[PDB]
């Protein structure tokens, strides 16, 4: 829904090669999008951090092979998490802008003569039906997830008392998630989280030749196009999968 | 309610005014030859473009990209399609 | 702007740019089927609300006022 | 003391938890069931429940002490 | 190399912001007081700061 | 026998289903054109028809608790 | 020949470079590279390396294609292309009995 | 490289008194952990 | 008099009316119509009368009538539960089959109503008659009039079509006729109170199965064998495809509650993967094709082909489940297939002249009325719940997997491969773009006659996809009847 | 309308407030330091 | 009340799509997110009354399918889960609701529009209030279905054709 009001106020556009500052043009759409990156990337505190890092704890709180094994593979996801998370809040928001004139040409300065009624339009919020869910969905995403920890997770609880969601005492790994796991791997996210984002602002507005570089080097060419691309797998369904019907299906009704 | 005449042309005109290789800022008008009257080179006409549809958010394609040699012709062709913003 | 489009064509959702001068009444027609027929569908939702565990006095329950299921048991229990 | 089954089954705590440390368990349920599981009111006997859980903890890992011992700190999973 | 002048490294090493250009005049509205690096960065955290003055409040 | 619409007809579009329509006119018998046949019609039913023969009363779940086989042969 | 075709590689060759580095003041001083390496080759004359000049770029502008390109919305590959189409044909059916 | 550098599990299996036997849908189930092996 | 015969004679009445008339009043075409769409709907209420006093828990057919006049060849009539539905179904399908031709049959309108108010009364008479021989008698007397039915109001290509129908018919039906008279010589009979009890050496079923077989696959049809119904139901003019497809398709499915199942138990059970292998593969090829079909008539058509695989592959699962499913299966594809070619072959054709895919799309932007419906229809071929097609594939599919799990898998492939070409139907003709800019001029939409044969389709197959009670019920205790089996602990009980 | 710039930051007030207020109770417990109890 | 917030979403529907017309745009918007809103509300009052006091409810209208062992019921059960699956699920919708009403005034077939939402909202509920697996198979293909209507609901983009197919065949 941020992004929502973020498409309204340029020309309906959707990339970030066109997309910057808008600080002052847009500081409620700003507002929201980070109160729901922060849960969304389990800064401590917040509606998705006692939600989404939990896991972590409870994955690795199985004291078995997969469960520390998924641990590192949860976490490194969790690391290119923080990654999108302020390229999201970065090229959009912080950052230089990367559109035409129309995006940001305020009425503050004159720049006109005979048109100073119309060709303005530069970027500005929407109404009231469009700002406020955003309004009531930043406040569930910062309260809503400690309200209700004990309801859902608790130690104990007997919400789920009518064989609604059966869990088996043979793999009961709650108590271990709270005590036998080793502080440092309790706070271990938070250690990422802000650490490999500061990366990520210094890569970007301090820097931003790194990235360049990495880019162009022919092992790194590839790693960005080959992600991109999605993994290659839809050329993989495409080609050996649906055209595969479409001429199976062209072998039958002809020969 | 779209792009009008005077819409068009004071906005295209703060584009080459900050032009350091054009002959002078007073030489563009209405019908300004990119060749004849301010000084461009055959290079420097596609450069223009690649800056005119940047800030049109428009796209010029190769076949079209040629016709335009004039600030004149660009007035007119960017009314010719409503998809300019 | 707006698209142009045909005049002839007959939409059930309506159309294009599509509303009546007449849409308020019409939706308060409308408006009155769906109140009475979910009243209705309440209703039958009142009778055939079956359970097993009956609440507390005590505690608060909007569902006291309208269901059979515990209103016949709430004064079968209020005799003593 | 201990919570035999005939007054703890009556109590509808979850399978997990049919421990002999649940004798706590009980008057937590109900504190839940009191004030709809908001987290700032049973914040006493919570931290009583976690008593007998934290305790019994500690005498289970103390118990591998011994016992990866026997096995010369072999892998027990 | 190649028959055209194309070298990876000069090619990359022009990767700055050049010293001369006929394009700062048009591009130079970007880097002013509206959208220099300190006033982006004056709302990164918009209640941030005063936030900070009400906790301090609290704990006194 | 009624009259329609008027349509823009393309005769590539025209001649294009002209041939679609005529084709089994045309078959040949060739050393690729009878192994499509071949494979299509006779091998892979008869690898169906192979394994459901092969596996025809060998399973069933109806009621088979814990400590009991699915197969019944 | 040999000439409208030579503007168009740098049409793209530009174009192409902005749409790799996300942050156009470094892709401004990128242009000039390019530019002066247009402005080195200015009067090449015999068609038969022209000709093979021209090939040997396309070859690797292939080779430097970004995955995704940027488009304007309004336009083919952009978001908003034929979105809202209006009916190519505004007069009303004629009369006939169907 | 986890499978050659993970922790070995810290705590025993939780032991139910009388291994949960009627709870759990008697004999003819999976039971809990009661004096087993490990 | 039983009101069986009621329903053989109306439309009897209503080709002696409509033929005489031009002796009583130029007369208008337009009268010979309402003759013809008055007598279907007096059809309609008998079954409707029948239906209302059948009962649904008796083994005893219902609705016969004392003859005591025996001959060697005498017409007996009966209602059970599991020949009533199909008899509902014809009865409901033949007015709106009238309906959809209204306009587009503009020369010899007396003889197509003639003939498809005579072939109402061959299609009631199958799902009537009381012994086998009778049953072919009239399984195959319908091709003459489909014939020349075809020939006389086709498309293009209507004489290739018209003998491929006739010449696939009869020789798949001499292979059953050879079968049905071997029966008659063993039994001495072929009434079925006489001849179910009547059980055969193994050897015979196993020859007695074949010749059935060989008939019932050319009018299921499998494919292989399905090119007859390829032309036949696209070069066939809308009313007749309709009847084509909802009521011809549907004799060899009854045919197995009628000649396979009760009297040969052994031989069904043992060839059943040879069954599924050719069923699987039917679903399996009739759906690649028909994703790559051209002709829009022929892409629904062909569907039909891979629709008639499912149900065919669940009345020899000897499951309850399986039988029940597929009767309702093949009496869902009535309504979506016979909606489907209104769509095709009666809404398009009738406007553009055209069946080719290429010259049809976004017609959304113009028929909005046209493409709801179409969209439903699309939505039941292709299963979806709330849709009595769904219920049937779902139950079908059920009895299938039940029986042969392998095959069962294989044709629960349907529901990913039905899906694949009804909506790639319905986006390239509703959706996928403005409109075809090879219309040169702008189209109506549904008319009252199109919005209403559709509406009532759409409605049966959904009602029925809500409630489909109101077939199952009177399903039940007669298809119990053709189940062939024991369990250890409930047979033999004394 | 200056009433979009009080939202932005009285729900960027709320936020940020929510952390510190909440670290100095729970904070000590997620780190190790002192036990809940 | 239990059956009632199953019903509310479908009824605005219907006057949304096929009634549409007789109701204009902003009648669309006023029934469906009032009908979303009301279905809100009764959300969590059962939340309040299925999973604090411990109370799970049983609804039975009819029979689906009746073969043999198969009695499938049109038959609706509220525990726990569902209670807890229900608020982000109407929540949500009633702010989408309000949110599209900002975000398409400039659409031209907006009425159309704000039915699909409003029977995506209801074959939500059906899916998780079914009592059985069949039942909510029908909330499953429902949600598929109004997926795809809406995917390609700007069906002149190609894009979303091929989107839609993808969304609806995968
Ligand atoms: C994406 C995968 C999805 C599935 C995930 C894994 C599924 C695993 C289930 C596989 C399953 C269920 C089949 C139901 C299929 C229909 C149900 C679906 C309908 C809807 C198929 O079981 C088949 O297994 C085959 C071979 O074992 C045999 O089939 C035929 O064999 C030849 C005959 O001569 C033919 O040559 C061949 O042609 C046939 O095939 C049969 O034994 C049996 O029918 C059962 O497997 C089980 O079989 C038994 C005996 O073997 C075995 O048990 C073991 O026995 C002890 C050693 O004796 C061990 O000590 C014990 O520890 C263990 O208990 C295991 O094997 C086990 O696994
Ligand atoms: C292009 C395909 C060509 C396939 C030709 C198959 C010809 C099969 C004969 C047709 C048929 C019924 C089928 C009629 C309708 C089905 C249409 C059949 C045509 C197939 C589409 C005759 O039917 C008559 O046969 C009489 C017995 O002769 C019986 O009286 C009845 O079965 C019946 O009247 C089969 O009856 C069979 O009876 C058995 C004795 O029980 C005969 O002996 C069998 O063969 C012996 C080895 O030789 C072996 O000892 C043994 O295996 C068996 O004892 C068979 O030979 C056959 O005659
Ligand atoms: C496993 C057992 C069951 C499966 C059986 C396997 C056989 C299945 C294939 C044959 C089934 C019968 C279909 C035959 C259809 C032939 C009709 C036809 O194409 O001609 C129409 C045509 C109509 O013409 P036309 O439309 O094709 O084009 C020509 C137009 N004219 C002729 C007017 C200039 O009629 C003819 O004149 C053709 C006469 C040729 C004789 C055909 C012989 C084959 C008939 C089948 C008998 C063979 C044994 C059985
Ligand atoms: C009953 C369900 C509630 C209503 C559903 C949507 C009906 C809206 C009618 C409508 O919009 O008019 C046609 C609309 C009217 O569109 P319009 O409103 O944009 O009209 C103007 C635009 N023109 C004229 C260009 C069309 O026509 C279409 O655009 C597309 C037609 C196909 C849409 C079919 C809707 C789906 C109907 C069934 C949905 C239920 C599926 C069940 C799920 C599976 C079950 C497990
Ligand atoms: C390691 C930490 C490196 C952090 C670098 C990412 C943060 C900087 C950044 O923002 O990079 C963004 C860039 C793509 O963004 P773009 O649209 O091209 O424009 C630039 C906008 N910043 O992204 C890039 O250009 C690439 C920079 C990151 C490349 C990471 C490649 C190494 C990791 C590959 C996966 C390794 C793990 C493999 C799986 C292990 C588990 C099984
Ligand atoms: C629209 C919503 C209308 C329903 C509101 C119901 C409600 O507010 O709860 C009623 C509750 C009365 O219960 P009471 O007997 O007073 O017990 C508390 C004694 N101090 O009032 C109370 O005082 C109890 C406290 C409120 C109930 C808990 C509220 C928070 C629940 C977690 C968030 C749930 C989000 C969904
Ligand atoms: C039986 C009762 C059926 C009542 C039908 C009444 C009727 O009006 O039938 C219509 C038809 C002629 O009626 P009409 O519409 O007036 O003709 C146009 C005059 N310009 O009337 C007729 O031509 C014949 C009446 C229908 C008889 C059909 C019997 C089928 C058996
Ligand atoms: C029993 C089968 C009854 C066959 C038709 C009985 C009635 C009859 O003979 O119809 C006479 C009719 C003469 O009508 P006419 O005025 O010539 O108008 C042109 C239509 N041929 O001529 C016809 O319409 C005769 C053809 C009717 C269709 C014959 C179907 C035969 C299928 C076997
Ligand atoms: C469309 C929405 C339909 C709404 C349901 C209409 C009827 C509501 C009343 C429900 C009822 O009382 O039964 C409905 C009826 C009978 O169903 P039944 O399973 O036989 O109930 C008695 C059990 N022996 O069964 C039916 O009426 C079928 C529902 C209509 C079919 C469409
Ligand atoms: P005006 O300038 O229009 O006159 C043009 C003339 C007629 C002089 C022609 O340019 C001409 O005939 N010149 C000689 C032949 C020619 O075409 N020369 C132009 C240069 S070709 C060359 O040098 C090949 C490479 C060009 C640069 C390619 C850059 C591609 C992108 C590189 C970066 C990719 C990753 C971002």
């Amino acid at each position: 829904l941020g992004a929502g009001s973020v498409i309204h106020a340029v020309a309906d556009n959707q990339d970030f090669r066109k997309f910057g500052g808008l600080i002052s043009y847009l500081p409620l759409t700003y507002s929201v999008m980070l109160i729901a990156s922060l849960s969304l990337v389990a800064f401590p505190f917040m509606t998705g951090f006692y939600s989404k890092d939990f896991i972590l704890e409870s994955a690795y709180g199985q004291f078995s092979f997969s469960g520390v094994a998924v641990y590192i593979i949860a976490t490194i996801g969790a690391i290119f998490t923080t990654l999108y998370s302020v390229k999201v809040l970065y090229l959009t928001f912080l950052s230089n802008p990367n559109g035409p004139r129309t995006y940001y040409r305020l009425a503050i300065d004159n720049f006109f003569s005979a048109q100073a009624i119309k060709s303005y339009k530069p970027a500005h919020e929407g109404d009231f039906f469009l700002t406020l869910p955003l309004v009531i969905l930043a406040l569930f995403s910062i309260f809503f997830g400690f309200i209700t920890k004990d309801i859902f997770i608790g130690l104990g609880s007997n919400f789920f008392v009518d064989n609604s969601l059966f869990i088996h005492p043979i793999h009961e790994i709650m108590i271990d998630t709270e005590f036998a796991v080793p502080v440092l791997f309790k706070l271990l996210p938070f250690i990422f989280t802000i650490s490999f984002s500061v990366i990520a602002l210094t890569l970007s507005e301090l820097l931003s030749e790194l990235v360049i570089y990495f880019k162009f080097s022919r092992f790194g060419y590839n790693i960005f196009g080959f992600f991109n691309q999605r993994f290659l797998i839809e050329f993989f369904y495409n080609k050996y999968i649906t055209n595969l019907i479409l001429n199976l299906g062209g072998q039958i009704t002809k020969i | 309610e779209g792009l009008q005449k005077v819409e068009v042309y004071e906005r295209i005109k703060s584009l080459l005014a900050g032009f350091d290789k054009v002959n002078d800022p007073n030489n563009i008008t209405e019908t300004a030859h990119f060749a004849n009257d301010l000084g461009l080179d055959s290079l420097d006409t596609v450069e223009v473009v690649m800056a005119i549809e940047e800030e049109f958010s428009i796209e010029i394609p190769d076949k079209d990209a040629d016709q335009i040699h004039s600030v004149d012709k660009a007035i007119e062709y960017i009314l010719r399609q409503p998809d300019a913003h | 702007p707006k698209i142009p489009y045909p005049k002839h064509v007959w939409s059930p959702a309506g159309g294009w740019y599509a509303q009546p001068a007449n849409w308020k009444q019409n939706t308060a027609i409308f408006g009155l089927v769906i109140f009475g027929i979910t009243a209705m569908v309440w209703k039958y939702s009142a009778e055939h609300e079956v359970r097993h565990k009956m609440p507390e006095p005590d505690r608060f329950y909007p569902s006291r006022y309208w269901v059979k299921q515990i209103k016949d048991y709430e004064r079968a229990q209020k005799e003593k | 003391r201990r919570a035999t089954r005939e007054e703890m089954r009556d109590a509808k705590v979850p399978l997990a938890y049919r421990d002999s440390c649940a004798h706590l368990l009980i008057p937590l349920n109900r504190c839940r069931y009191e004030t709809y599981y908001l987290p700032w009111k049973c914040e006493d006997e919570r931290h009583s429940y976690e008593k007998c859980q934290y305790l019994e903890f500690k005498k289970r890992v103390q118990k591998m002490e011994e016992l990866r011992e026997a096995k010369g700190g072999a892998r027990s999973n | 190399p190649n028959i055209t002048g194309f070298d990876m490294r000069e090619f990359l090493r022009h990767t700055k912001t050049p010293t001369y250009d006929p394009w700062e005049r048009h591009e130079a509205w970007r880097y002013t007081g509206r959208f220099s690096r300190f006033n982006r960065f004056k709302g990164a955290l918009p209640g941030f700061g005063i936030a900070t003055v009400a906790f301090t409040a609290y704990c006194v | 026998g009624l009259q329609h619409y008027k349509i823009a007809m393309d005769p590539a579009l025209v001649r294009l289903g002209s041939m679609i329509s005529n084709r089994y006119k045309y078959f040949r018998w060739t050393k690729r054109t009878a192994l499509v046949s071949f494979m299509y019609v006779v091998v892979v039913p008869s690898t169906i028809g192979y394994l459901a023969y092969k596996t025809d009363g060998l399973w069933d779940l109806r009621a088979k608790r814990r400590g009991d086989l699915i197969s019944e042969r | 020949s040999n000439r409208q075709a030579a503007l168009s590689l740098y049409r793209r060759a530009l174009k192409l470079a902005l749409d790799w580095t996300v942050h156009r003041n470094l892709w401004r001083g990128q242009a000039l590279y390019i530019r002066s390496l247009f402005e080195k080759n200015r009067n090449v004359t015999d068609p038969r390396l022209q000709r093979a000049l021209l090939k040997e770029t396309e070859k690797l502008l292939e080779k430097w294609k970004h995955p995704d390109p940027y488009c304007p919305p309004t336009a083919p590959g952009g978001s908003k292309y034929e979105r809202n189409l209006p009916v190519p044909n505004l007069e009303p059916p004629p009369p006939l009995k169907f | 490289v986890v499978k050659l550098t993970y922790p070995d599990r810290v705590s025993y299996p939780r032991e139910f008194e009388g291994g949960l036997e009627r709870e759990l849908g008697g004999a003819g189930a999976v039971r809990a952990f009661l004096c087993l092996d490990d | 008099m039983s009101l069986l015969y009621v329903l053989l004679i109306i439309p009897i009445i209503g080709i002696f009316l409509i033929s005489t008339i031009d002796s009583f009043y130029f007369f208008n075409v337009s009268y010979y119509k309402k003759i013809a769409l008055i007598t279907t709907i007096l059809n309609l209420i008998v079954s409707l009368i029948i239906y209302i006093l059948f009962d649904f828990s008796n083994n005893q057919f219902q609705f016969i009538q004392e003859n005591l006049d025996l001959s060697f060849y005498d017409i007996y009539l009966g209602v059970d539960g599991v020949s009533i539905y199909f008899v509902l179904l014809t009865t409901i399908i033949m007015p709106i089959a009238l309906v959809s031709n209204w306009n587009s049959i503009t020369n010899n309108i007396k003889s197509y109503l003639i003939i498809m108010l005579l072939l109402e009364t061959l299609l009631l008479a199958v799902f009537l008659v009381l012994d086998v021989l009778l049953f072919y008698i009239f399984f195959e007397s319908i091709l003459p009039p489909l014939f020349i039915l075809i020939g006389l109001f086709g498309s293009s290509n209507k004489v290739r079509a018209s003998f491929y129908i006739f010449l696939y018919t009869l020789l798949g039906s001499l292979f059953l006729l050879l079968s049905i008279l071997t029966m008659s010589s063993i039994v001495g009979t072929t009434y079925f109170d006489v001849l179910l009890k009547s059980s055969f050496e193994y050897t015979t079923q196993l020859f007695l199965f074949f010749g059935i077989f060989i008939a019932f696959a050319v009018k299921t049809p499998v494919w292989g064998l399905n090119s007859w119904l390829l032309r036949a139901h696209v070069e066939s003019p809308l009313g007749g495809s309709i009847v084509l497809a909802a009521i011809v398709l549907k004799l060899s499915l009854y045919g197995v509650f009628r000649l396979i199942l009760p009297i040969l138990p052994q031989a069904s059970l043992n060839l059943t993967y040879i069954v599924y292998a050719i069923g699987a593969i039917t679903v399996l090829y009739a759906s690649f094709s028909t994703l790559r079909t051209v002709d829009v008539k022929e892409l629904i058509a062909y569907s039909s082909v891979a629709h008639a695989a499912i149900y065919l592959m669940g009345v020899f699962s000897n499951t309850i489940q399986g039988l029940e499913g597929a009767i309702l299966l093949g009496l869902a594809h009535g309504f979506v297939s016979s909606g489907l070619f209104i769509c095709a072959g009666g809404i398009l054709y009738d406007r553009t002249g055209t069946r080719l895919i290429y010259f049809f799309r976004g017609l959304t932007q113009i028929m909005p009325l046209f493409s709801l419906f179409f969209f439903i229809l699309c939505l039941g071929n292709a299963g979806t719940p709330l849709t009595l097609n769904f219920v049937g594939e779902f139950m079908s599919l059920y009895g299938t997997l039940e029986r042969l799990p392998i095959a069962g898998m294989l044709a629960s492939t349907s529901i990913i491969f039905s899906a694949a070409y009804s909506i790639y139907m319905y986006n390239r003709i509703a959706f996928g773009g403005s409109v075809s800019l090879y219309f040169i001029d702008c189209f109506r939409d549904l008319t009252k006659r199109e919005f209403f044969i559709l509406f009532t389709l759409v409605s049966f197959t959904v009602i029925l996809g809500i409630y489909p009670s109101f077939v199952l019920d009177g399903l039940h205790y007669n298809i119990s009847s053709v189940v062939y089996g024991i369990e250890p602990n409930a047979s033999y009980l004394t | 309308s200056r009433v979009h710039r009080f939202l932005a930051t009285g729900l960027g007030a709320s936020m940020w407030f929510w952390i510190f207020y909440r670290a100095k109770k729970d904070g000590p417990v997620l780190l190790g330091w002192k036990h809940p109890w | 009340m239990y059956l009632s917030i199953i019903i509310l979403p479908l009824l605005g529907s219907v006057v949304s799509g096929f009634f549409g017309r007789k109701v204009g745009v902003s009648g669309a918007q006023l029934i469906t997110c009032s009908s979303v809103i009301i279905t809100t509300i009764l959300s969590i009052i059962a939340f309040f009354e299925v999973g604090f006091n411990n109370i799970p409810v049983t609804i039975n209208i009819f029979r689906w399918i009746d073969s043999e062992w198969f009695i499938i019921n049109w038959g609706f059960q509220y525990d726990s889960l569902t209670v807890s699956m229900l608020i982000p699920v109407l929540i949500i919708s009633s702010l989408v609701h309000i949110y599209s009403i900002s975000y398409m005034s400039s659409d031209p077939h907006n009425q159309r529009f704000f039915s699909y939402l409003s029977l995506f909202t209801f074959m939500m509920i059906i899916l998780v209030t079914a009592n059985n697996y069949l039942l909510m198979f029908v909330g499953w293909e429902g949600v598929g279905v109004c997926s795809y209507l809406l995917v390609s609901f700007w069906f002149t983009r190609i894009a979303a054709n091929q989107s839609s197919i993808s969304a609806f065949l995968t």
